[PDB]
């Protein structure tokens, strides 16, 4: 049984509360919540790294998924908690992971757009998913050209990144670029080789 | 479910001061901590950006080589450990380590967490009388200002202490022997004593503070010492001409001041925002200061809740974030080849169906804010090096009155 008040702690910060809760050792650390969530998914999605240790200590499970199909590692990346994200990634949790949305973009698209350092971190665990395209056919290059700088761009290239990617629209990311009125991607992306 | 609210904006140069944005910008949505942008206008126009909390204490020595103290406060919303860590440090610096009778008045507020997890993010503690406040920080003064200093967090404090100019002892170290609360009114100051002030950092600095973490301390205690809702309520009417169908305050935080049964969020609408942003910049700049200030800068401030607002963002937007079960927000300033623009972005989420709404939000509302972007020419990143925000500066050391 999950309880909701170790929940609650781990999400608000209070590792004091949750020391008191988990030592006790009544509660089962992967029991899941009516919407899926494990103390581990709080702390991650509230960024509280010291209680992310404290569970890893516990050896609880990573790859555990609420509702919207997210572990606890993708809670952390969306709500940019990064540095819990790279306590996970050091702990082995799985990077080839789908993050919410209608999109479904992969946690690389996600840290890709945010946090340099993560993104690194993701594709050292696996190189490939610099071109593993979400559920609308677009990769990290896509988001980018919409949203990002010429910078980013380089990042994804020196990455990797393919250029000849067509999405399920058929647009290439130059074609996306143009679309969002990203002058400086577009002429960045118009002259890549 | 994840969808649009209001989104609205206007450039900061605007002749006409049109607000731009849809039909649900004159509409209240909730805020979050959103909030705090508004208390950081109170504050700035009833206080001033470079105003300080102004403690003092009444020193006098006794027989046997030691010191009675008496602390009027000074409501300073930013004192807890470091504060206190810094006026021990300078009680030690003046040969002040032994404290016989330490009194303080209900001005003093003291939270030892008021910068760190759980009170960032937690309910305020809100003491309906002065005994229930005097009778915590009592016993704060007794299990924490006056036992062991811890090490870790002590030289973190120093480090970064040093980093702004500020000295600090190496082995901090007072003993208190007994610790009672004297109402300001019934205070008689000794014929013998002397009256020291510690000067907090200026409240831009406490208010910079506040936005980059979104502490929900520091804006609830703002809010109150400015005379909470009925003294909010006149002054908004006073500033903006609104009431409670334009903004309606229960905090200065923003977080559910009621039940998940019934909620009370802060709630205002979209172009309210747009006219607190208007209202700041103009008051801070009065003064020589940007948004920047007093507001997280995205990708500069790593220690802010915009540390990784990646992309077009990076160092051109000036921003506050928000979430609560219902909302995610946020609002601030975009620097573009065009100027700058202030924005609003107040998203609907359904947090307590599911929990992965807020990230959802968060990346589209993001991908609002580029597009502003991308719309107005690209960014322009700002004039902004990266504050180190403590509750001192080198103009807090213990001083004669």
């Amino acid at each position: 049984k999950s309880s909701k008040a170790l929940n609650e702690a781990a999400e608000q910060g209070d590792l004091a509360k949750v020391k008191n809760l988990v030592q006790k050792n009544k509660i089962d650390l992967n029991a899941q919540d009516e919407t899926g969530m494990t103390p581990l998914m709080n702390a991650a999605m509230g960024g509280n790294l010291d209680i992310v240790k404290f569970l890893l200590s516990k050896k609880v499970n990573l790859e555990l998924k609420n509702n919207g199909g997210e572990t606890a590692l993708a809670f952390a990346v969306t709500n940019d908690a990064y540095d819990v994200a790279e306590e996970l990634i050091k702990a082995g949790a799985n990077v080839d992971i789908i993050v919410a949305g209608d999109e479904g973009d992969t946690l690389f698209m996600r840290a890709a757009q945010n946090n340099k350092k993560t993104a690194e971190s993701i594709l050292a665990k696996n190189k490939s998913l610099i071109n593993k395209a979400n559920t609308l056919g677009e990769t990290a290059l896509f988001a980018v050209a919409r949203y990002g700088t010429p910078a980013d761009i380089d990042f994804l290239i020196k990455k990797g990144a393919d250029l000849k990617l067509k999405n399920k629209k058929g647009q290439t990311a130059l074609d996306v670029a143009k679309e969002a009125s990203n002058q400086d991607t577009a002429k960045a992306l118009s002259k890549k080789k | 479910m994840v969808y649009l609210n209001s989104m609205c904006h206007m450039a900061a140069n605007s002749k006409t001061q049109q607000i731009q944005g849809d039909d649900n910008k004159d509409d209240k949505f909730p805020l979050a901590s959103i909030s705090k942008v508004v208390t950081t206008l109170w504050a700035v126009d009833r206080l001033g950006p470079d105003y300080r909390f102004k403690t003092k204490l009444h020193v006098t020595p006794t027989a046997n080589g030691s010191y009675d103290i008496h602390i009027e406060g000074s409501r300073d919303p930013l004192f807890g450990r470091n504060m206190s860590y810094f006026l021990i440090s300078e009680l030690n610096r003046m040969k002040i380590t032994k404290i016989e009778k330490l009194t303080f008045d209900e001005n003093f507020l003291l939270a030892w967490l008021a910068e760190e997890k759980p009170m960032i993010g937690g309910t305020t503690p809100k003491y309906d009388t002065v005994e229930q406040q005097a009778s915590i920080v009592r016993a704060t003064l007794t299990s924490s200002f006056a036992t062991a200093i811890s090490p870790g967090y002590y030289t973190i404090l120093k480090t970064k202490a040093a980093r702004i100019g500020v000295q600090m002892s190496n082995r901090p170290k007072i003993d208190v022997r007994t610790i009672s609360f004297v109402k300001k009114a019934e205070f008689q100051k000794n014929e013998k004593s002397t009256t020291m002030v510690l000067m907090s950092a200026p409240l831009k600095t406490i208010l910079k503070r506040m936005n980059n973490q979104s502490n929900n301390y520091i804006a609830d205690n703002l809010y109150w010492n400015l005379g909470g809702t009925e003294a909010f309520n006149a002054y908004i009417a006073g500033k903006m001409q609104a009431d409670t169908s334009d903004i309606e305050f229960h905090n200065g935080s923003g977080n559910n001041e009621g039940s998940v049964a019934k909620p009370v969020y802060n709630e205002a609408t979209c172009e309210m925002m747009i006219k607190v942003l208007y209202s700041l910049d103009k008051s801070l700049s009065a003064k020589g200061y940007d948004l920047s200030d007093v507001m997280a800068v995205a990708a500069k401030d790593k220690a802010s809740t915009v540390g990784s607002y990646g992309g077009v963002m990076a160092g051109s937007t000036t921003a506050k974030t928000g979430s609560v079960n219902k909302a995610k927000t946020l609002m601030g300033s975009v620097s573009t080849k065009n100027g700058e623009i202030y924005f609003a972005v107040l998203m609907h989420t359904d947090y307590d169906k599911s929990r992965s709404d807020w990230g959802v939000a968060s990346q589209q509302i993001k991908n609002k804010v580029s597009q502003l972007i991308n719309q107005n020419g690209g960014p322009k990143a700002i004039k902004y090096t990266e504050q180190l925000p403590l509750p001192f500066d080198k103009y807090s050391y213990l001083t004669k009155a």
